[PDB]
């Protein structure tokens, strides 16, 4: 370490075994040290004591996904492009079914190639390029080809301000650890000065550039690229050059006009996927918010502040240690970001925001599926980096008596609560279905909880739903339809090749759906919130922050000691939360399909993929293998020697890893050991292994490849499952 | 704040250099030499136009025993004698080392003074143009691709084609 | 430990044995060549006597001689573990007694020795590849072929063929 | 540079450099010869 | 010839294999390409799979009822080489692996501190004790068996 320290060497350290704590990774051999060195590798309990640096690294290495996020998306605009399909798409959409990927024949492959729209061989989409793409105030191949490599600029370059920190050398505490101003800036200028300049170059460009797409043409029979300059005459068709008006204001007269934005709601009769004529005034309407907004506002003083009787003193010093932590405000976010991302996941669906989405079935579920698993992948971490910082973070424990030291207080308590919250929830939130079961294999239906047989009447409708579509007379202007046309109140007519949304109606089979969401919700969190909330202390064990977060158990002793800790509650809230988003997923598509997705012809007598089914018929969770897994899924199990046919032969694998997991979840560590010699005697007879110490898996690590396994297998097994029935009919 | 960063045999890589350059040597001038119109004409029928083919591939076998022979005598006794085991003298090996071959065995050695030396004088002549064969040829061989990229029509491939004026391929000059 | 080798006995007799036939092997050409048009496989039979009788069969020939060989052959063995065979040239050599500077163990690269009159094993050496390399040569044409050289009118220039078998 | 008992060292996965090539040399003979399952010699 | 059918030679299910089955590959009356430079079924990977006709070579090759194919391999009739000339193949191939195994590692345990050169790779690939062996001829099926790795070190 010890080594040059000094002054004395840009001689770098390539030779001399180790590091990475004290009695390092030794002199003497061994294998453990080669999943340690990969996990824990980014981590600050070494590397060193002093915070200082590790913000001067969490902001480079950070950098470097930015970049990334820049050479992806560069292969997908370059793919989307000359490896075409969305040129020969778009004069002919309703019609193609999207390509990006195409194999090469080498081997088997060509199988995976199968005609997809424009005239040609390939593999199919469910990622909604093709349809941002819409925007494209302009339309041209090799011109993606630009923005494309406009992408590999940002890279390199948002790529290089990351030689251009840690390794150059670096600013400093006061830099971050003056906090004082930074949301000041990020949502007033870009969360602000985009959206903002979204909105310049969506009305200027892509509103024209599909105002009169909407109806025909052939591309260049169109969009020049430029065009759309100073020449405000074009801009003729589609409102005023202001005409007589001057930066908006009132000395203005409207005998017949309202500038663009002529709010809609609804749905394009010839492309349904909400108006444009709105877009911008949506994006518009933000900004300004963020433009006024970000204007805050250099710290304490708000927070120091309200106080109560039982209420948060220390709420009152909310953290100095949040300018302190990271760990803290990482999982703070988390929460957030996750949490508000699959709040994408419902207004994507019933408001579809691109030109051709609900036609497009498969091309927007994927997604709500997709936007789903980061709503709850980065939850579940949300809690662990909490966890992460109830264990360590902070020097000592100047921090003291708050709204924490206050919510620890009680602790056996918010957590004794919650319990009782699940058994009540799980015996009226699952049993539930296992009554039909009992009595409806019993089979006596007068009895059973039916959408008709306990107590509910042909209607669910006065609620809030019918109070939503039908809301367009209150304070509210207007704008035939509603704000998502899925609402009870009025309306139809919604598209010419397949549907869109209508109404989704409810009751029971979705009245304890929506429940057992509630009971699966709340149980996981549970085990989060009280893994977090003992994180450092118990009457199981005291002496119980002494390592770390993670560490095995404890040990034999007190009975059991072995779970505990917390990595390990961000282990077992995983396999909750797979199941948490898993059966949510299984929810929307056996709705979405089952109602909604489906289609019109003559008399638009309406044709859903399946003349609702769940009717009685999901109630009986039975029938969410009768009416679900074993009704769908026969488009999987039948998929070979086809085209798609990769999900299928997917669908084995995968759902072959999955099951391999419990290998890895289900057994002992002394054992592979012990099985692990026997080995490594036969090795040594013909003289071949003793060097690097080999060694079975790190008691955690054990459990590591349990859990990632179990979701990478357990879930792929849907994504197969999944694109194979939307993908030919659906 | 510079690279760590190399060498060693940074003794070696200069050395397929006076080998990849010279070399370019005899295509640098023959082709030019060519000989524009001689007088006049390149024909060749001898050995050639009637037994059927010359070469292409015994071509190579005949061409490149030789060049085989000797590119490999080439470096693998440029010099290094001791040749073999077992502790460490870097290049990797000078495993030769401290010998160079021979304690008193033979005439290991050329020229008087104990060692090699081609005497002290000569940096001048190879130094410069030299090592320049390396440079030059980087911006000859610049030129390969110039003087020809462009595949003369007889041939677009993979239609971008992308614009158009008109040819290019070589001779001398420029239009400029 | 036996730093290293080593062997003996050992290979080099390994070798000899290559060498001294795969030299008889190509007398097995030899033949065919100058007065020539007489072989390949020609699956002999090889030279075939008499005419009273065999005919076809009378036996698996072929199959005994090498019974045969088989008891002389344990001989050799029946030598080489235990040093026996009179004339003793091939196990180091004749030159009857010597080179075994390599027979009670400690080698590295020993050269050896054995004629009285006189030279060597040794260019008896390289007739002793030269053969075994040409088989692996001479059935190596084969498998598309089976003749040599005439003059400069159209033969020795290779003019079209085809393939290996592919 | 390099002469005799054993040489330079290289990285941790060299290996990617060896799954991928090498091993990738190897589709290279299987679409020479498109097709396996017993095959001619020579 | 054995348990399932004879070859190609004549094999009526595989024909009816050959035919429907690949070529409806064809399905697509046309799909368009009457002159066009892209979308390859068309040629090849059909005539690849395919021009593999009344010939795929000839290798005998069994086929049973659905006229699939089966290997017997039992060394008779015609079927050798689908086990034994692709076997010792699989042998020589791994063996000089694990010969190098036994190999860029018994050359390490000695000099000075070797403790994990092997996270390292002193010669990639052992690039020196590379073609032991391709340069074994016999080998350890003798100096395994005798001396070496001699009983002694056993
Ligand atoms: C903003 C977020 C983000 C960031 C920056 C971090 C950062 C960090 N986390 Mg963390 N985490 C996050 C989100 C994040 N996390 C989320 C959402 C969760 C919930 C799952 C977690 C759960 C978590 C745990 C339990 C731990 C950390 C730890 C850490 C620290 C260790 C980092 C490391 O070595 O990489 C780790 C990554 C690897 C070693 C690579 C292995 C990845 C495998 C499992 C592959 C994944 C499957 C995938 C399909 C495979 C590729 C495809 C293949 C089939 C070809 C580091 C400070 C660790 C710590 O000890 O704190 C100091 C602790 O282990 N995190
Ligand atoms: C060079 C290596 C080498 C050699 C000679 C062997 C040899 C052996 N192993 Mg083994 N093994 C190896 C590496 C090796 N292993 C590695 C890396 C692992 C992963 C931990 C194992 C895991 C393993 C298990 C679990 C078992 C064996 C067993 C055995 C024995 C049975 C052979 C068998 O069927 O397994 C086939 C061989 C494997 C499954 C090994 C996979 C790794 C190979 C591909 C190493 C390839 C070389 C590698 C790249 C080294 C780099 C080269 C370097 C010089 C630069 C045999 C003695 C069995 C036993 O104990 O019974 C006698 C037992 O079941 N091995
Ligand atoms: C999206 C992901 C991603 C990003 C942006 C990073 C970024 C980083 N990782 Mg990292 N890592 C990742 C995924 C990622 N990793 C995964 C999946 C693993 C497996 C566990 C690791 C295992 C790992 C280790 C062990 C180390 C890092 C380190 C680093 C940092 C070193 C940068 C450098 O030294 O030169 C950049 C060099 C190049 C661009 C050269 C080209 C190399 C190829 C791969 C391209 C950098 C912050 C080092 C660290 O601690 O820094 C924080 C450390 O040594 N990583
Ligand atoms: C986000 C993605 C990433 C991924 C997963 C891929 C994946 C792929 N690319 Mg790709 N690519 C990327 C980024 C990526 N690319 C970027 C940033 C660029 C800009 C250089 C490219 C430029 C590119 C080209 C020109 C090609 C591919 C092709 C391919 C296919 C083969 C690529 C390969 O490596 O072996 C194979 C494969 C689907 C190949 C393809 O288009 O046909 C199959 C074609 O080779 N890519
Ligand atoms: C714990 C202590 C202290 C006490 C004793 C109370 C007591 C009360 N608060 Mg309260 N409050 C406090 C601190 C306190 N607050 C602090 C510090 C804050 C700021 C953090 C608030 C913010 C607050 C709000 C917004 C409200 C109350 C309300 C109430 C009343 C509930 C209504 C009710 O029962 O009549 C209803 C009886 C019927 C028969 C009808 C109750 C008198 C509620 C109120 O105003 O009355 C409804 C109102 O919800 N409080
Ligand atoms: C599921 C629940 C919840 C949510 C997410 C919404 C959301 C919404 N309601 Mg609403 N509402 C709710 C419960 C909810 N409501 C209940 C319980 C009632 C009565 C018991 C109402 C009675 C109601 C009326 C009368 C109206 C709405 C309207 C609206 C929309 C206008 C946005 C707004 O004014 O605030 C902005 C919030 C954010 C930007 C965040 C928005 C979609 C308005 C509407 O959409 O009519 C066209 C209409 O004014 N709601
Ligand atoms: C006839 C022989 C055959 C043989 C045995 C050799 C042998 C050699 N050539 Mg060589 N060469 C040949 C044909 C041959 N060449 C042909 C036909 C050409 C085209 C004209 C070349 C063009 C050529 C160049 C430019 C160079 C060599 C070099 C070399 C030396 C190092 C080769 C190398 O890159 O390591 C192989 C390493 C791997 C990692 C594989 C080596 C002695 C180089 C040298 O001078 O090194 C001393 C370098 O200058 N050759
Ligand atoms: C004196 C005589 C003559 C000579 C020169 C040899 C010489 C040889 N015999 Mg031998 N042999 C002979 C008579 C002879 N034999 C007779 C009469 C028999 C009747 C069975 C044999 C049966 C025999 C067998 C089975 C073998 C030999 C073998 C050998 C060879 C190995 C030496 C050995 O194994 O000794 C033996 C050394 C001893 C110390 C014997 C131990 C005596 C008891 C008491 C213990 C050696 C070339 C071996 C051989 O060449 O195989 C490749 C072996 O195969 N012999
Ligand atoms: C520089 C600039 C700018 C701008 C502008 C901008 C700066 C803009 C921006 C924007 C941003 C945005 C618009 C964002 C975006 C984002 C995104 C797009 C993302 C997405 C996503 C999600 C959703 C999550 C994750 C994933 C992803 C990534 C996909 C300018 C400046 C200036 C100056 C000073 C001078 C004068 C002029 C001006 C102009 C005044
Ligand atoms: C047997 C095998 C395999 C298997 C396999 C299986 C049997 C399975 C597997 C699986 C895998 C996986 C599976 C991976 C992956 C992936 C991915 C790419 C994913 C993706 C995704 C995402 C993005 C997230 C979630 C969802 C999903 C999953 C979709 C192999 C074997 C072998 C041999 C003989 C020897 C040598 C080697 C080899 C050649 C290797
Ligand atoms: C099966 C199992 C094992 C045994 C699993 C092992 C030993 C997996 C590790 C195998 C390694 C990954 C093989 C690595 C070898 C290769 C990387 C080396 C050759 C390099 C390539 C070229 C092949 C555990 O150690 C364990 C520990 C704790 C709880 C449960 C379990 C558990 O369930």
């Amino acid at each position: 370490l010890v080594d040059r320290d000094p002054i004395k060497t840009s001689f770098e350290q390539w030779a001399k075994p180790g590091h990475f704590s004290r009695t390092i990774a030794k002199g003497p051999d061994t294998t453990t040290w080669i999943w340690n060195l990969h996990a824990d590798a980014h981590d600050f309990d070494s590397h060193t004591s002093d915070l200082e640096e590790i913000s001067r690294k969490v902001f480079s290495a950070h950098f470097g996904q930015l970049s990334i996020i820049f050479l992806w998306l560069s292969g997908m605009y370059f793919h989307g492009a000359r490896f075409s399909n969305y040129e020969a798409w778009l004069n002919d959409p309703t019609h193609i079914g999207p390509s990006a990927q195409v194999v090469w024949p080498i081997v088997g492959q060509e199988i995976l190639n199968g005609d997809v729209g424009g005239g040609f061989r390939g593999i199919q989409i469910t990622s909604g390029f093709f349809q941002i793409w819409r925007a494209s105030g302009i339309t041209s191949e090799l011109q993606l080809y630009c923005t494309a490599i406009g992408a590999l600029v940002f890279a390199g370059l948002m790529l290089f301000a990351g030689w251009f920190h840690y390794h150059k050398a670096a600013p400093k505490l006061a830099w971050f650890q003056d906090v004082e101003s930074m949301l000041n800036h990020h949502l007033a200028g870009l969360l602000g000065l985009g959206s903002l300049s979204w909105a310049r170059h969506q009305v200027h460009v892509s509103l024209p550039i599909n105002q009169f797409l909407n109806a025909g043409v052939d591309p260049k029979e169109i969009p020049l690229p430029h065009e759309f300059i100073l020449n405000r005459d074009l801009l003729a068709q589609l409102y005023p050059s202001f005409a007589e008006g001057a930066t908006p204001f009132f000395t203005l007269n409207w005998s017949k006009y309202a500038d663009f934005l002529t709010f809609r709601g609804g749905l394009d009769p010839l492309t349904g996927g909400l108006w444009l004529t709105d877009i911008a005034h949506h994006h518009l309407a933000i900004a300004i918010l963020f433009l006024i907004a970000g204007h805050m506002y250099r710290i304490k003083d708000i927070l120091e502040a309200h106080k109560g009787p039982f209420t948060g003193q220390g709420h009152k010093g909310l953290y100095e240690i949040l300018t302190t932590s990271w760990h803290a405000q990482l999982s703070i976010n988390l929460a957030m970001l996750g949490s508000l991302t699959i709040v994408v996941a419902q207004h994507m669906y019933s408001m579809p925001p691109y030109p051709y989405l609900a036609t497009d079935y498969a091309t927007q579920l994927s997604l709500f599926t997709h936007h789903m698993w980061i709503g709850g992948f980065l939850i579940v971490g949300a809690a662990a980096h909490a966890a992460i910082f109830m264990v360590r973070d902070y020097d000592p424990t100047t921090r003291y008596n708050d709204l924490l030291d206050r919510v620890l207080r009680h602790r056996d308590a918010i957590i004794s609560h919650l319990n009782w919250v699940c058994i009540f929830l799980g015996f009226h939130s699952f049993g539930l279905y296992i009554h039909n079961d009992t009595m409806s294999a019993l089979g006596r239906p007068q009895d059973m909880f039916s959408d008709t047989a306990i107590q509910l009447q042909p209607v669910f409708a006065q609620w809030i739903q019918n109070t939503h579509a039908l809301a367009p007379g209150t304070t509210a202007p207007g704008a035939t339809a509603s704000t998502s046309l899925t609402w009870g109140g009025g309306d139809l007519v919604a598209v010419g090749n397949k549907v869109a949304l209508l109404p989704i109606p409810l009751g029971t089979a979705d009245f304890l759906v929506h429940h057992i969401h509630a009971f699966t919700i709340h149980v996981t969190v549970l085990i989060l919130l009280k893994g977090v909330l003992f994180a450092r202390s118990s009457r199981l064990i005291p002496d119980k922050a002494n390592l770390g977060f993670r560490f095995p158990c404890d040990g034999p002793g007190r009975g059991g000691t072995c779970q505990v800790s917390a990595w390990d509650h961000v282990f077992l809230g995983l396999f909750w939360m797979y199941n948490s988003i898993s059966v949510v997923i299984f929810h929307f598509s056996w709705k979405m399909q089952s109602d909604v997705w489906g289609t019109i012809n003559d008399q638009g007598v309406v044709t859903h993929i399946t003349a609702g089914n769940f009717a009685q018929s999901s109630i009986t969770i039975n029938g969410w293998l009768r009416d679900f897994l074993w009704a769908q899924a026969s488009q999987v199990i039948q998929s070979y020697g086809s085209s798609l046919s990769a999900y299928g032969l997917f669908f084995l694998g995968a759902h072959f890893v999955w099951a391999f997991s419990l290998m890895f979840l289900f057994s002992g560590r002394g054992y592979w050991q012990e099985l692990i010699e026997s080995i490594v005697w036969a090795h040594n007879k013909l003289k071949v292994a003793p060097a690097t110490q080999p060694r079975a898996l790190s008691i955690v690590q054990g459990r590591a490849v349990g859990v990632t396994h179990y979701l990478l297998g357990g879930i792929a097994t849907t994504w197969a499952f999944f694109l194979a029935r939307i993908i030919a009919v659906g | 704040s510079d690279p760590e960063s190399l060498r060693w045999n940074v003794q070696a890589e200069l050395v397929h250099s006076r080998w990849a350059m010279l070399g370019a040597a005899g295509i640098f001038i023959p082709e030019f030499l060519t000989k524009l119109g001689i007088l006049n004409t390149p024909s060749w029928y001898t050995a050639g136009e009637q037994e059927y083919f010359t070469d292409t591939t015994t071509l190579f076998i005949v061409e490149l025993v030789f060049i085989g022979w000797a590119e490999g005598r080439r470096w693998a006794d440029i010099l290094n004698p001791g040749c073999v085991n077992t502790d460490p003298i870097f290049p990797n090996n000078k495993l030769t080392g401290t010998d160079v071959g021979y304690p008193g065995g033979l005439w290991f050695d050329p020229l008087g003074w104990g060692s090699a030396s081609p005497q002290k004088l000569k940096e001048l002549r190879t130094k410069e143009i030299k090592n320049g064969r390396l440079a030059m040829l980087a911006v000859m061989g610049a030129w390969f691709q110039h003087i020809y990229t462009g595949t003369g029509p007889i041939d677009n491939l993979f239609a971008a084609h992308l614009a158009d004026p008109h040819a290019t391929i070589f001779a001398a000059f420029t239009p400029k | 430990l036996a730093e290293d080798p080593e062997n003996l006995r050992w290979f080099v007799q390994a070798e000899l044995v290559n060498g001294r036939w795969a030299m008889l092997g190509v007398a097995g050409m030899l033949l065919p060549e100058v007065f020539t048009s007489i072989g390949i496989i020609n699956v002999p039979k090889w030279y075939a006597a008499g005419k009273e009788e065999y005919f076809a069969s009378s036996s698996t020939l072929f199959v005994i001689e090498f019974i045969l060989s088989h008891y002389v052959e344990i001989r050799r063995w029946q030598d080489i573990k235990n040093p026996g065979s009179v004339n003793q040239d091939p196990i180091f050599k004749q030159y009857s007694l010597p080179a075994g500077e390599v027979g009670y163990p400690g080698g590295i690269f020993n050269p050896l020795n054995f004629a009285p009159t006189l030279e060597a094993k040794e260019k008896e050496i390289a007739n002793g590849r030269l053969m075994l390399a040409f088989l692996g040569f001479i059935i190596q044409h084969n498998v598309t072929g089976k003749g040599p050289f005439d003059n400069l009118l159209q033969h020795i220039s290779d003019p079209w063929h085809n393939t290996i078998v592919q | 540079m390099r002469d005799f008992k054993t040489y330079l060292s290289v990285a941790p996965v060299l290996s990617t450099l060896w799954f991928g090539s090498l091993a990738g040399l190897l589709i290279e003979i299987n679409r020479f010869f498109p097709d396996a399952l017993t095959f001619p010699f020579f | 010839d054995i348990a399932g059918l004879t070859p190609c030679k004549e094999s009526k299910q595989f024909a009816k294999r050959e035919k429907q089955a690949l070529k409806k590959l064809q399905a697509s009356l046309k799909l368009y390409a009457d002159d066009s430079a892209p979308a390859l079924a068309i040629k090849a990977t059909m005539e690849k799979t395919k021009k593999r006709f009344d010939n795929y070579g000839k290798y005998g090759l069994l086929c049973g009822s659905d006229g699939l194919p089966h290997l017997i391999v039992s060394g008779d009739q015609r079927h050798w080489g689908e086990f034994i000339t692709p076997g010792i193949l699989f042998l020589y191939i791994a063996g000089w692996i694990g010969w190098v195994g036994r190999s860029y590692l018994i050359a390490i345990r000695d000099e000075k501190k070797p403790t994990q050169k092997e996270i390292i790779i002193d010669v990639p690939l052992a690039s020196s004790l590379l073609f032991r062996g391709f340069s074994w001829p016999v080998a350890a099926y003798r100096e395994l068996l005798n001396g070496e790795l001699v009983d002694n070190n056993f």
